[PDB]
């Protein structure tokens, strides 16, 4: 009855990708609703938009425009920036997408990681003229995309050959971690869950803390906690994709943020994936091996650490590390179904 | 049942708890709640078994206050005084030991007082012990009126806790229903 | 069991939670010395105790002036309400005697609410049983929020009374603020 | 004049000194717009003034629901203390009026005392007629250690009242501290 | 008589002044007494001619308590809410001239809230302009519950102060008659 | 009527004298209470021994006895310190006196600036023999000795040549200072009290603050004030006796408390008594200076102050100063009359 089912748990820090994984459980293994979404994706596009040029003059060095024209699409944007009930008129989709044609907005976009940008930003405005359109179907990829943020513990149920799952999605920000208590008691595992990608970027909570950072320490608090003391931690690295583009783009260094990737060299055991830059394989793993640590250094064979590269946009593996994963948790359900 | 001279009550509450006190389908309808309190509550239970606390006696919980008094094992003179206060310190130690792994933020609100009180047993059912007195009401007011990570005692408790090398500072004043208005510190630390 | 500490609770529906406060408590505690009140208060309680167990309730605790029980524990009972009014009942009376002797007013204040409760023990040290929840706390208001010598009792309350008693317009929104800021329909007791 | 700043106060005795607040005010204001309660208090506060006029009792201020003058001032009168129980007699039947009106259960609590204020006006900005003394404090706590619809007078009120009215014991030294804790004894006028 | 949206009331009160209030035959029974409450009053009332506090209406003293409204003189938009405060703060540091001067020392306690009001006139007599609402209430128990030496303003206004760079720590929980528990903060310096 | 009287208020800190001015003003203007007064006096009797016995050992280097005997009606002592309702049995006498021979104990009595000693000490220790009597009668001089602490304010009424006066007598001690307001208004005068003496000790109060600072700092408060612009101050600097008893014993030095002191010449106008010591002129004229550095200082003509070389006990004394003052209240009462 009750054993016979696994209660997973999606830990992991804000915008992490959490909210993301239990998409792709549906996607995968569960059985309209797209309309009320297409609001939602409305409003990435927004606030996307809106970030990237109130961004422009705040920065320092401050960010030009490259067509002294697009000023005017710029009081435009801003004038419409708090609207209560936004109406989406067709001239918001022309002002918007000329913004993003302008250089010198995108120039303010590479630059990003100094200030708060939403992910699906470049996504989204890069299809403007499709999201527009009033007969317009969001796509399974856009749904994947779209960023709503998570407060409260949302539970949802699926089946895989006739395995049950219990999937607990929480949130990470900070004033969140306080509901994370109410799913430590009968839990099988945690599955937490890490943006590789942003060692170059600060968390929003103070503008401050770094995200990679700041994902250290609330591992080490789970790992170490003393209510967690049986429980595994199945490790999503999430985020790959992105990772490996900030690090073939060569533009802000690991090195920088994390001075001891100056020491790393690359793992033996190391089974990079085919035709993958040997510079993305270090940093991964580098990134991996930061967890390790933690985990490493204390546990007493009485809790493990499974890691995993991911990419929870991607349905593609995460069907695959998903299956990598339905073979231990049926032996962790078992270690605690018998001490 | 009997009566005592100079026993010292205190009072612990956790304003904040009744906030995080939800009931829904994911928490068992408040169940994983309560099952927070409970460690909570056992982890100042812990704090009895120490050496230099068997002199504290723990009376009961009231919802989610900590009731404790100092001084029923009696028959240097205020030493039990301090020792309620050492131990008000105490839980609040522990209580952010629960808060780093909570990832929560509870604040202890503390009121201490001492004076004659009457011990003993009431109810016909299953008899349990409780303590009576203007000075187990007062010291329930210090907490109620309390300020969080503040332990608010009396003037006469303030005068004592001074000979023993703590130092106070005078809340202002409190109208207690039925003894009028009076005068209140906050310990220093 | 094995992390958290094992917890000895358990969940009940079909409950009605019953407050009583001593309305006047502290002008008799003007008047008496500070033994003679323990004896008042000790004695009346010893009383209490005996219509529970006659009406069928389950008494909690004893906080001060303030007393509570519950019918429908241990075991579920389909008179749980009609027993905590009936319970009601009795406690105006019996405090109403106890008002002859010391010859002051003081009189008792009932609020009831009908639901679920959790009920068990806490921590390891003093074990004293007790019930939790948000109609436990809604009760209490209802005490809190009564009228002297009356039994005020809930919406819930009634749907389990069957309409065998006779009650008015409770007006409990305007005592207090929790059942007002609740929209909570409350009743009186004939 | 020089180098105190002038005070506009002065010594008087011989005078009575009312206070009154209104019994379950807050239900009331529970009920009604947040306007419509300034205007059931503007206009039952309007209607004061003028029983105080006739009456002889000089107003002194609003504070909220609390209200309060004394006979006896500006210029010294026998019957100083006649005129506030008058007053008294006449505020508790005004408040019933209101109280058809509402529909709600308000009422008015009195509370007299006799003796000396000092009386004038504090500070630079503002002025507002005042009094102060041991004796307005006694005064406001008889009327917040008073009874719903009665007038709770003291010892020094019942000397001036030379036993025209007929009363009873008042127990307010179980209802207030202030009066309990300096030996007053009370009256309550039948 | 009409009403307001936003108007900041301050209560500031010394609680230590009645106890310093007494009758003989050596203070002309009590009249020395309110001659330095005179000084004191008197010495509030000139921060109103500060072209800073030109924005505060005083509206009455209630015994040795003090209130004052900002935002009357009304229809950057709630800068009149963090005047209330620097006034609050003026008032402290005439209180401690008087302090020097008379080897007092009182304390004062303070207590500001904003929200809609009713303002106007009262009474048949001398008619006299006072304000009413919850807002005012709230602002009271704020005084009547707070701490010496201290600022204590509700949830909102706390959220407000922050905008325009002041930091609070929560008090804790309030019970006020007619509103239930509420949560409070303390203004820093 | 209220005018052709004239409201004397004595300031000054704790055991200045105040009182004891009262007291000579009986003695002097005014017209079976002796008996009640011997408890009091038995009291003094009592407190002084104790604290001398007291402070030997906790003093450093500690104090010995220069007889072992003793030692016992050291114990002795010590039992009966804190007793409510003393019989002072006929025993006490004979220990309190053994111990007063007892020349280790006097060694102590000579460092009683290092702790609290009430002043008529040596006086009433001297005459054991005469207290003890049980048919005893104090003289006049055992009532000006008799030190009761002040605390609330206690009017007398006197007339000199049919001219009224109103003298208000007030606590000196810190706690005591908030009453003083209620007399600033309608005061004719201010007659400031300070022990000169006391250079070489320390308040009760702190057990740290110079007695003679604390007298300057309390001095200057009151000049300076912001209610007694226009009041003068006539300055009694008192205990003039044991001023120059400490001077010429020249155990603690002047210099080693008020450093300034040894820049002092002694200053023209300076009017020696008969065979005064130039030392002891010195140093009198110096503490007269240091306060007058106070009033000169501000006050532009508003208000003056008037110094005087007192000694509160000597009821010679006091009557000759008072004398020279009733001339200078006239001519005050006057300005304040007018303007
Ligand atoms: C634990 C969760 C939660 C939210 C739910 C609950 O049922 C309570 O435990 C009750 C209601 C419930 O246990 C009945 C007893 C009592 C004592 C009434 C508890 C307290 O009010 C709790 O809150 C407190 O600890 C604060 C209030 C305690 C003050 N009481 C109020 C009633 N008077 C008569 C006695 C003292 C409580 C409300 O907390
Ligand atoms: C100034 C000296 C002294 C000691 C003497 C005095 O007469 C008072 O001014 C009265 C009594 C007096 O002026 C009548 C009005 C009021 C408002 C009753 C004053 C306050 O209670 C004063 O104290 C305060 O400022 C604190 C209490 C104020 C709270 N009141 C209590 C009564 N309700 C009805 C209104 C608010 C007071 C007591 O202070
Ligand atoms: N490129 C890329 N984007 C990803 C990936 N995983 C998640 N995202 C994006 O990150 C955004 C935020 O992820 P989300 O799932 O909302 O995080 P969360 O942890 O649930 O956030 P919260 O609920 O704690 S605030 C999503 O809009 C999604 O587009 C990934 O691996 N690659
Ligand atoms: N030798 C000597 N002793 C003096 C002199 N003046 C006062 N004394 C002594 O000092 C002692 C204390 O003086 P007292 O008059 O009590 O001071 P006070 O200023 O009234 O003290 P308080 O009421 O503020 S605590 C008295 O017991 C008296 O003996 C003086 O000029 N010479
Ligand atoms: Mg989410
Ligand atoms: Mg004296």
């Amino acid at each position: 009855v009750y054993r016979a089912t696994h209660r997973l748990l999606l830990l992991g820090a804000g915008e992490s990708g959490k909210s993301t994984i239990v998409k792709q459980m549906r996607i995968l293994h569960v059985n309209g609703e797209k309309a009320t979404k297409v609001q939602d994706i409305k409003n990435n596009l927004k606030e996307a938009i809106e970030t990237i040029v109130a961004a422009m003059s705040n920065l320092v060095p401050p960010v030009e425009l490259a067509n002294p024209e697009n000023q005017f699409r710029v009081d435009y944007i801003l004038s419409v920036m708090n609207v209560p009930d936004f109406d989406f008129p067709p001239e918001f989709y022309e002002h918007a997408k000329a913004l993003w044609e302008d250089e010198g907005v995108r120039a303010c976009y590479e630059r990003s990681n100094e200030y708060q940008l939403i992910d699906c930003a470049q996504y989204f405005l890069d299809k403007i003229d499709v999201i527009k359109q009033d007969d317009y179907v969001p796509s399974d990829q856009d749904l994947l995309r779209c960023r709503v943020l998570t407060s409260g513990i949302f539970e949802t149920k699926f089946q895989v050959d006739k395995v049950n799952f219990h999937m607990f999605d929480v949130g990470g920000q900070r004033d969140e971690r306080r509901k994370w208590i109410q799913c430590f008691n009968d839990v099988t595992a945690i599955i937490f869950v890490v943006a590789s990608s942003s060692y170059n970027m600060v968390i929003r909570e103070d503008n401050q803390t770094n995200r990679l950072q700041e994902a250290l320490n609330l591992f080490k608090s789970i790992w170490n906690n003393r209510w967690l003391r049986t429980i595994s931690v199945i490790l999503f690295l999430n985020k790959q994709d992105l990772l490996a583009e900030k690090v073939l783009a060569g533009k802000s260094k690991i090195e920088d943020y994390f001075p001891e990737f100056a020491r790393y060299t690359t793992p033996e055991d190391a089974t990079p994936e085919p035709g993958e830059d040997p510079r993305v394989t270090r940093a991964k793993y580098f990134i991996r091996d930061e967890f390790l640590r933690i985990s490493t250094a204390s546990g007493d064979g009485r809790h493990y650490c499974y890691p995993h590269f991911t990419c929870a946009v991607d349905t593609e593996n995460i069907r695959r590390v998903f299956n990598d994963c339905r073979d231990i948790i049926q032996r962790m359900h078992l270690r605690q179904y018998e001490l | 049942h009997q009566s005592y001279d100079c026993v010292c009550v205190m009072f612990a509450s956790i304003p904040d708890f009744k906030e995080f006190y939800t009931e829904s389908d994911v928490n068992k309808e408040g169940l994983e709640c309560l099952r927070l309190l409970n460690e909570i509550i056992a982890d100042f239970d812990d704090l009895l078994s120490k050496p230099k606390f068997s002199g504290v006696e723990k009376i009961k919980t009231i919802g989610s206050t900590y009731m404790a008094a100092t001084g029923l094992s009696a028959i240097r003179q205020y030493m039990h005084i301090g020792t309620m206060v050492e131990f008000a310190y105490a839980l609040v130690g522990k209580l952010d030991a629960i808060n780093k792994h909570s990832f929560n933020d509870f604040k202890l609100r503390v009121g201490i007082n001492h004076g004659p009180v009457i011990a003993g047993v009431i109810g016909a059912q299953k008899p349990q012990y409780d303590i009576w007195g203007n000075t187990v009401n007062v010291a329930s007011r210090m907490d109620s009126t309390g300020v969080l990570d503040k332990i608010q005692v009396t003037e006469e408790t303030s005068l004592i806790l001074q000979t023993l090398g703590y130092t106070c500072t005078c809340r202002g004043i409190i109208n207690v229903k039925g003894k009028g208005d009076l005068k209140t510190y906050f310990v220093n630390t | 069991d094995m992390m958290f500490h094992k917890i000895y609770i358990q969940k009940h529906d079909n409950v009605s939670i019953l407050f009583a406060d001593i309305e006047g408590f502290t002008s008799l505690a003007s008047q008496c010395t500070a033994q003679e009140l323990v004896m008042t208060l000790n004695e009346l309680f010893a009383r209490f105790d005996k219509l529970a167990a006659e009406n069928h309730c389950l008494r909690i605790k004893i906080l001060g002036d303030c007393y509570y029980c519950v019918s429908g524990l241990p075991e579920a009972r389909a008179d749980h309400a009609h027993c905590c009014v009936e319970m009601g009942m009795d406690m105006i009376e019996a405090i109403s005697l106890v008002r002859e002797m010391t010859g002051v007013n003081v009189n008792m204040r009932v609020g009831i609410h009908s639901g679920r409760v959790h009920c068990g023990v806490l921590g390891l040290r003093k074990w004293q049983f007790d019930v939790w929840s948000n109609d436990v706390t809604l009760a209490n208001h209802m005490e809190a929020g009564g009228k002297a010598g009356r039994i005020h009792i809930t919406k819930a309350t009634l749907s389990y009374l069957n309409g065998d008693y006779e009650v008015e317009p409770g007006c409990g929104g305007e005592r207090n603020a929790y059942l007002k800021e609740h929209s909570i329909e409350t009743f009186l007791i004939l």
